[PDB]
């Protein structure tokens, strides 16, 4: 019978929770593991795996140390990055994606502005906060 | 001083920042302020972004009426830590230097407010509190500033 | 009964009683407002009682296990001044006046000492 | 007192008012 | 403008 003491310590579920989270866990398992029980089974050169916004090439950079079609090869090449492979993006229509990258680049700058006075004017601040 | 000129060899004497501090100190003791200022300076030299004790700088140069030079010190030092006592009694000192006073005193009660037990704020409120032509808090924070440190 | 004895201008019944009170409440229990009390009542009793190294060791005990008490310190510089431990004296008279500024037989007790300390 | 303003106001402002009366060192 | 008259 399907375990769930890690659950909830309250040792009795009632049965309608027990099949909301069987069928929530397999799913969410199913995702993961493919891009049935858990109590069964748990289980399935540079160190680093992976970094979000990293394709395999960057990490080969990394371990060494270091014109419309072109264009739309560049379109897709930044949302790949900054979606961390999403799948979506190829069902999108082209010219859905040129004001997603014009907002891209322009919310983008907008954090490095964000990443990067008198005697008497400036000791109010402290006073007042 | 004797001990200075005889038991201490020049090259610690003019290198090692504690005895520059020990020394302006000392001459300020003996009321000698054409020779601490000197050697205050060359102590900013060594590093300007250090507070240890500026309540004696601050005293000798609002002496000395040099407002720039306070202007710079007291920038530098509330820049590099907002919350040291000496640093609001170095702008309160200056804001005493350049005229107004209920708001030096309003510096100088929030310096205590960072360290209750910061006596040399308590009995510089004390001084200026003359400047105000007023007694009763006049002699109350002297009371409360002789309470902080028994032997001032 | 320690302090209505006391207050009966009979201080020696209430000095034992307060005796065998601080005994009983020795072993246990420092804290929690009750050896604070039993202190201090004993100590105001040995300050009546004219013995003051005794007074002065319970206050100091009791100052220990609180140190805001105005009360405590113009105590303490009362018995500072009674004896001729004037540095004592004036340092708990200056924190008492830090721990409440207007104080009304402080003021000319901090005089009194200044004095006595500038003629000595 | 103010019992009437100009143009037949209702009201007054103030917008100043002020009293004037007559009458080497450690720091 | 307020202050109406009579």
């Amino acid at each position: 019978q399907y375990d769930y003491s890690p659950f909830c310590e309250r040792n009795t579920l009632r049965e309608s929770r027990i099949d909301s989270f069987l069928k929530a866990e397999r799913a969410a398992h199913c995702l993961v593991f493919h891009k049935y029980r858990p109590d069964i089974d748990i289980m399935c050169s540079m160190l680093l795996e992976s970094v979000p916004g990293c394709n395999k090439e960057d990490l080969e950079r990394l371990s060494r140390r270091e014109r419309l079609d072109d264009i739309i090869n560049h379109e897709t090449n930044a949302l790949k990055s900054f979606w961390n492979d999403s799948g979506l993006v190829n069902s999108l229509q082209s010219h859905h994606l040129h004001e997603e990258y014009l907002l891209l680049q322009e919310e983008l700058k907008n954090v490095y502005k964000i990443k990067c006075e008198s005697l008497r004017d400036k000791c109010r601040r402290h006073y007042s906060n | 001083i004797r001990l200075f000129e005889s038991q201490i060899p020049s090259h610690i004497k003019d290198t090692m920042p504690w005895c520059l501090v020990q020394l302006g100190k000392l001459h300020f003791e003996i009321i000698n302020y054409d020779m601490s200022l000197k050697y205050f300076n060359r102590l900013k030299d060594l590093q300007p972004a250090r507070v240890k004790d500026m309540e004696i700088f601050s005293t000798l140069l609002w002496h000395l009426h040099d407002k720039v030079k306070s202007s710079n010190l007291a920038n530098g030092l509330m820049d590099t830590m907002p919350n040291k006592p000496e640093t609001w009694c170095c702008i309160g000192n200056l804001l005493s230097l350049q005229k107004d006073h209920d708001a030096a005193i309003k510096a100088f009660e929030k310096a205590t407010q960072l360290d209750p037990n910061f006596a040399y704020a308590y009995t510089l409120q004390g001084h200026e509190h003359s400047s105000n032509d007023s007694s009763d808090s006049a002699k109350t924070c002297y009371r409360k500033a002789l309470a902080c440190d028994p032997q001032h | 009964m320690g302090v209505m004895y006391f207050k009966k201008n009979e201080f020696v019944k209430a000095k034992k009683y307060l005796k065998k009170a601080l005994e009983v409440v020795k072993d246990l229990d420092p804290s929690s407002r009750t050896t604070i009390s039993i202190q201090l009542n004993l100590g105001h009793t040995y300050r009546k009682l004219n013995e003051n190294e005794i007074a002065i060791k319970c206050f100091r005990c009791v100052l220990e296990k609180n140190d805001k008490n105005s009360e405590i310190h113009c105590s303490l510089g009362y018995l500072y001044l009674k004896t001729k431990k004037l540095q004592k004296a004036i340092d708990h008279l200056h924190k008492s006046l830090y721990l409440k500024p207007n104080n009304s037989s402080a003021t000319a007790l901090l005089k009194n000492a200044l004095e006595l300390n500038v003629t000595l | 007192l103010f019992p009437v303003n100009h143009e037949n106001g209702k009201d007054t402002h103030l917008r100043g008012i002020r009293l004037y009366v007559p009458s080497a060192i450690l720091r | 403008l307020s202050d109406i008259t009579n």
